[PDB]
């Protein structure tokens, strides 16, 4: 079953019992610095 | 099935069986202003506490800017390392950098004049790699001529003998210093009659695009 | 939909004002299939003889009655060809169609909750009342420690004097074993409890009868004992 | 957009002209200046491969921290579940306002002097509204529905995973308002996630004091609307109240502004 | 074969080698009335104990309905949250909801008149989101006009600031309340001569199709 | 039919006409009303993704619970196997009438004060009709055919799986009748699944008291014909007898019906 | 051998020694509510 | 390689490393009257 807060290793039936892998590398420059 | 124990078992490290076997979390909703990388906060401009005078402790409201009057001498000077205690401590960039050990990238410093409209003048902003004594000896290093829209954007280039620099302090870590920032009067602060003779300048600091950090630590 | 007629066997029941028919758990009664049968002896199916509607005694509803209940098939154990047959066998399997009739004038008021509770167990002889049927003592807990307020989870039909006068329930054979005896076990019981007490102005038909009519649907039997 | 590495630096040269000016900006607009280093000084072409994985929120938050300490000098204690009891983690999670994540808990149990003694313990998580045990032999210990953990003291520390159990979309560390139509102010109902209770299994009186340490690990975190950090010591575990006399300056003072 | 122990071993959690190596279970048989989901029981209508008066403790049989007489005032009022102690405790829906912490979905309340056939009248049933004082101020909220077939089916829509609501109580959990249900006389209870002047109304409660529950707990 | 999520809500508008009426129903028929919220009030189109996995019988019942406690202050006790000894689980499994499932058992053993001492124990499951041991050194302990479990006290709690061992199709928690052609009433033969016996292996006299706790887990459950729950405290372990004087009301009373 | 009460992980020969997986999501609305 | 202990370890149940690494058993011979199922004795 799929149930998680959000390439990971899981050993159980639930999806919220797993170890996070390589975190996503993505940012939005303009959104915070220049929101005009 | 054969197995062999290995060293390091039963060793709890700060860096798992579930308890609820059928929980479905509440569906997410679209929330504006989501942060995916902590580096985004560093790329925002925040106020710099230049006037950290001893007498300003009881009245911190005056510690966020420094005065400019009618006099070519200097007005203010401070170190440019965001990690060391001092003016950079009040910036969110420095506060975040306290959580890391090594950092690299260029820095940007932006000023904003707050005097009267009729006021005018020219000020010189200079950055000295590894303290100057006067204008002619301070002009050798990288500098920007500023004239009074009024927002000058001084950029601190990344020059260092090492790829990653550490926070500076007294001792061996002095070798990791970055330099001294100073400002001088290019021309006198000229004001007409019937106008205030004193003006205040605020300092804003931020980080450039090529900033990076590593080796997370707890302060 | 207000009128209905059921003509199972050599009998017939008609009603000019009745509610709809409630089938328990949505399973029509049916004969035992070969894939589920475990008995090795050929069973008997009397058919028409045992499906004649049987009318039990009449209970007199009073202004302060508590309630009445019956145990199945102990009610039919001692009456008719069903009685003379079940006393001669050892294995039993059939469904049941329960009909309860109680009619009053247009000026009386009161409500009844006709509900069949499968596998009723009592608590602190009277366990098998027989055709007469026994009365309740603590109707709020049904003498079993369960609240009557949740009794509607079982198949039930409401008898409200304002609208209807009779109700029907068709319950199939429910038991963990395909066959079961008739003198040592009770498949289910029936509950009749007045939630709203009967009230009327003085000068009406004080005598108000309550009648229960039942009839087996798909009776089958096995084994031939002597006399029990 | 994906930015695996920081942007490289392009080559440049001197510039002399009119109209174009990247040095001048407008801070009144509230937007940080977009001037690049190539627009003010001559820079050589430098290619950098500094990864930004270490600055991700997941790696920044994925570190277990002490959340509370429990001492058992009646044989049981019912401790309310709260995560704002220690500054070292409170300052970390209080930088954001709303976060949705997944919590992992680890329990370390030892005697006050650190010695280990064979003893069997039981932990129960009591959701809000569930019956609360009141004795070492209370009927609530039958754990018909509530999850339970049993472990000896000499055994390795227990590790469990707790899903995101808030009725709302995400936890909120601040609630400007009242939950009911003065001490009540600031209490968000969406944060009370029940309580925690521990006990010794035996019906007798345990002869050893028990101290438990709880560390919380985080995973699958997602933040929203960052807020400025805190520069004042905490005074209470519910509200950001502070000492109104000794206002600590953010920056350490110096002697003279010219030096 | 190398292996490494991990934290959490030998930890018994309430949420396996067999002992009989050749057991074949008894074959299943078709049993009518099988339940595959516990939510099915919640979708059934059960009696509601509105008249939970203090004097009714010794005679609980009268606690399952409330009287209607000849008088426009109100007759009964109660909270609509199935979790809190009160009238909803007697319902199987509330009893099941005691085993869970969070629930969501709309509710349905059905009434049934039990008076004489010649009796007639009109009653107003209103539901008030987060107590009214009279008919005109109670008519603002959602309401249903009922006239004396006699089975009105009031529906309680799901309106809440949160996706999942928790059981209400005194304290912070008061913020999770749902509202107040009240009934008023639209017209007087008219009865002809030679007929009872008092009638009783039973209340039946059930759950709608979009009901759900989570976070199982032990009461 | 499969219903992974609850039904969505469709848009609607006002309705004015004659003949059609969803508000009126007929509760006398014993069928719950089928009126939907869209048939009485104007509702916006709302799509919901609330899963119903948490309401499945398997997840509802898959929780270990205490079934009995055993104390050993002769060195052995023969305890009859029964699961109706504690309300916390009795109320849970008594809601249904017939259930077929698969049981998993876990045994926790400790001293009365909870201390752990190295000691070796033996558990045997005695099917009905099998010889019953009568001494710590009885010949029945040779376990030629009966299954046995051996475990030290300091070892982790034992876990075993027991299949569905009833002669009938499923267990029955009620038997309205007599098994033979007054205390006998209500005893179903299909529930007596033998007994349970524990002992210390050594032929000497053990010097420590032994307390054992048994938790039962369930799996592959299948229920039938649900019945109303119980609102009265239990008085016996075999029949639903109750105190006939203090009839506890299902709902807590209040002061006035109008308030 | 197949022997169970009724997507699961099993480590033994017997079929009644296994951990239940994602439970079936199926209900029959009309059967209990409206059996008329 | 990571691993996690589970309840029920070190639990001896009445229902294995070899000791001789090269033993070849004596070849079987045809013996009349072999029983493959215990139910056969019951049918006598």
């Amino acid at each position: 079953n799929s149930n998680s807060a959000s390439t990971t290793i899981n050993y159980y039936k639930d999806a919220y019992a797993a170890s996070a892998g390589r975190q996503d590398m993505s940012q939005d420059p303009k959104k915070f610095t220049d929101p005009v | 099935i054969p197995t062999e124990l290995k060293p390091g078992t039963n060793q709890f490290l700060t860096t798992s069986a579930p308890i609820l076997p059928g929980f479905h979390p509440t569906p997410p909703i679209h929330i504006p202003g989501e942060v995916h990388n902590l580096l985004e906060i560093c790329r925002v401009e925040t106020i710099l506490e230049v006037n950290n005078l001893k007498t300003n402790e009881t009245t911190p409201m005056q510690r966020l800017c420094f005065p400019v009057s009618v006099q070519g001498e200097l007005c203010a000077a401070f170190r440019a390392d965001p990690g060391r205690d001092g003016p950079w401590q009040s910036t969110i960039l420095g506060q975040l950098c306290r959580y890391y050990t090594q950092w690299s990238g260029s820095l940007e410093v932006t000023f904003m004049f707050a005097g009267s409209f009729m006021a005018t003048g020219k000020m010189l902003i200079a950055y000295t790699p590894p303290v100057p004594a006067d204008r002619i000896t301070a002009m050798l290093g990288t500098h920007v001529i500023w004239d009074f829209q009024s927002s000058v954007t001084l950029v601190v280039p990344w020059i260092s003998n090492t790829h990653y620099r550490a926070h500076a302090r007294a001792g061996y870590f002095d070798y990791y210093t970055t330099g001294i920032i100073t400002i001088w009067y290019q021309t006198n602060y000229v004001v007409p009659i019937g106008a205030p003779t004193t003006a205040y300048i605020v300092a804003l600091a931020a980080a450039q695009d090529n900033f990076t950090m590593k080796l997370c630590k707890d302060t | 939909d207000r009128v209905a007629q059921l003509t199972i066997g050599n009998s017939t029941i008609t009603t000019q004002e009745a509610a709809n028919i409630v089938i328990a758990y949505g399973e029509w009664p049916e004969y035992c299939p070969d894939t589920d049968a475990t008995a090795v002896d050929k069973p008997t199916r009397p058919d028409v003889s045992v499906n004649r509607f049987f009318t039990l005694d009449t209970k007199s509803w009073a202004k302060d009655s508590k309630g009445w209940y019956w145990k199945f098939p102990d009610v039919l154990t001692e009456v008719g060809v069903f009685g003379q047959n079940a006393q001669f066998h050892y294995l039993y399997r059939s469904g049941f169609c329960v009909h309860v009739q109680c009619n009053a004038s247009k000026f009386h008021q009161g409500a009844l909750l006709v509900a069949v509770l499968p596998e009723y167990v009592l608590g602190t002889a009277t366990t098998q009342p027989g055709q007469v049927g026994a009365v309740l003592t603590h109707p709020y807990v049904l003498d079993a420690g369960i609240p009557l307020s949740q009794l509607t989870v079982c198949p039930h039909q409401w008898i409200n004097l304002r609208t209807n006068n009779c109700a029907t329930i068709i319950v199939p054979y429910m038991n963990t074993v395909p066959f079961d005896s008739a003198l040592n076990h009770c498949n289910f019981g029936l509950l009749v409890i007045p939630v709203v007490p009967l009230d009327f102005n003085a000068g009406a038909t004080s005598e108000i009868p309550i009648t229960v009519t039942i009839a087996p649907m798909c009776a089958e039997f096995a084994g031939l004992r002597q006399a029990v | 957009q994906v930015l695996p590495t920081a942007a490289n630096t392009e080559a440049s040269s001197h510039r002399l002209g009119t109209g174009v000016v990247p040095a001048l900006q407008a801070a009144e607009t509230g937007a940080s200046s977009n001037a690049s280093d190539k627009n003010l000084i001559e820079t050589r072409c430098v290619l950098n491969h500094h990864s930004t994985q270490e600055t991700a929120i997941g790696n920044f938050f994925s570190r277990a921290g002490l959340v509370s300490i429990i001492t058992m000098p009646d044989g049981y204690v019912n401790w309310d579940i709260d995560l704002m009891g220690y500054a070292q983690l409170r300052r970390k999670c209080e930088l954001f306002t709303y976060m949705r994540f997944d919590a992992e808990f680890t329990f370390v149990v030892a005697k006050p002097n650190g010695v280990l003694v064979p003893q069997l313990l039981q932990y129960m998580y009591v959701p809000p509204g569930a019956p609360k045990p009141t004795s070492r032999d209370s009927f609530a210990w039958q754990t018909a529905t509530n999850p339970s953990v049993f472990v000896k003291m000499t055994d390795p520390p227990a590790q469990v995973s707790v899903p995101f159990m808030s009725p709302a979309s995400a936890y909120q560390w601040f609630y400007d308002g009242y939950p009911t139509f003065d001490l009540d102010y600031g209490q968000c109902p969406n944060n009370m996630m029940g309580t925690f209770s521990i006990r010794t299994v035996g019906t007798e009186k345990s002869p050893h004091s028990i101290t438990l340490r709880v560390y919380m690990r985080i995973k699958h975190v997602r933040a929203w609307i960052p807020r400025p950090l805190r520069n004042q010591p905490y005074l209470f575990k519910t509200n950001p109240n502070y000492k109104g006399n000794d206002i600590k300056c953010t920056s350490t003072s110096r002697d003279k502004i010219t030096t």
